[PDB]
């Protein structure tokens, strides 16, 4: 049980904080595309 | 003219300011202060936190009341709340001495009446008294501008 | 004129009026928002949807400045927010598109400063823009007039 | 003048005024509602209750134009809200019938431009229609006085 839940915790960890960092990177590169209503892409 | 404009006020006084651009606000993020229009404040600004600065979209019913931004910047004189601030090799530079604290979120302007700076705060290097401020690129892609010791105003 | 008539608001649309006729608010159910005087927005409302209208007694402190309705309901020219409407055929009729889209709540009165209705939205053959509204009965039964497939305003 | 001083608000009425004497905000405890300023609003207000008041202090902002007081005050007349008032025989007189309700908070001018007094109520038999009012003894120190059965305004 103990390394089950060491796997499930670790996969956890790794799929949502990856995604939040993937997140948080795709947020402030679009940023100052966001900021640029008048600019393509 | 700066009517578009609004103001950023916190414990009943304003700290601060707000501008609206191709239909986005954007107000400092340094400034913690509420928007005077209860509608902008109905806005759910984005933290743009790497530019020191939050946005939101603003509806349709003031579309056409947004500033238009301008990306070209002939080095010359470019109007601001107090006057105007000499544009040169890339720095927006103030006659030195003049503004201060409270005045982040003041648009720069162009004398054709449009956009192409926001005030972030400023200092001087030991020639003239640069602002810190966030601007767009000649490709358009908006940076932030900022020399050393330009503290946010 | 109306001024003692006022806007419901809401996104920062003057999305509706409302009035102050006997002693009560009324304003259009079908339209939400606040009301721009303040001191109507105390009242608690009570409601007709199938006259899509609701209301509630004004406070005292200002109920003597009410409106008051009519039972008159003659053919001929009312005084109206856009100058005026032709009550003919027994019915409110306006020329071809004109006023419209936000003057849900709007007034229509008497010459004698008294209001004959209140205005919901309006429809057109092509001959008129024909209105729907709520109206007095010469004994007065409140009713609400409403050609066929009448838009709200 | 006393132009700046700050009503106070409730259900939309006016129902009492507020003052900054030395930078320090008082105004009347039993007055309902809060202050129409925000600046003062955010002041943290400590009951008084003995004296029927409540004070704060002010961001110092307005330490160059809170209303300066004055504790002597000679016998004669001095400014007030309804253009002036009749101090003698140790109390506060008007003439009778004049202001009430919502008065509370005003207060009371020498017109040299030194605050004095502030007005919470009044009485009308045997004399001149009396206030009862809150006073500044020689000592410096801050006296309520109440005429025999004035009401608070």
């Amino acid at each position: 049980v103990i390394v089950l839940c060491g796997v499930a915790l670790a996969i956890l960890v790794g799929i949502a904080s990856s995604a939040a960092c993937i997140a948080k990177a795709r947020r402030d590169c679009l940023t100052p595309y966001a900021l640029a209503p008048n600019a393509t892409v | 003219e700066s009517d578009k404009t609004f103001p950023i006020m916190l414990n009943g006084q304003v700290n601060g300011y707000a501008c609206v651009v191709g239909g986005r606000l954007m107000k400092p993020l340094h400034v913690e202060g509420k928007i005077d229009n209860e509608q902008l404040a109905a806005v759910k600004l984005k933290k743009a936190s790497m530019y020191d600065l939050e946005y939101g979209d603003v509806p349709q019913n003031m579309k056409s009341d947004t500033l238009q931004y301008t990306s070209d910047k002939p080095p010359g004189f470019y109007n601001w709340h107090h006057g105007a601030v000499q544009y040169e090799n890339g720095r927006f530079t103030v006659p030195r001495g003049v503004g201060g604290k409270g005045d982040s979120g003041r648009p720069i302007l162009d004398n054709r009446g449009r956009v192409v700076a926001i005030v972030l705060g400023g200092a001087n290097e030991g020639t003239r008294t640069a602002l810190s401020v966030v601007t767009w690129n000649q490709k358009g892609v908006t940076i932030k501008d900022t020399p050393e010791g330009s503290e946010p105003w």
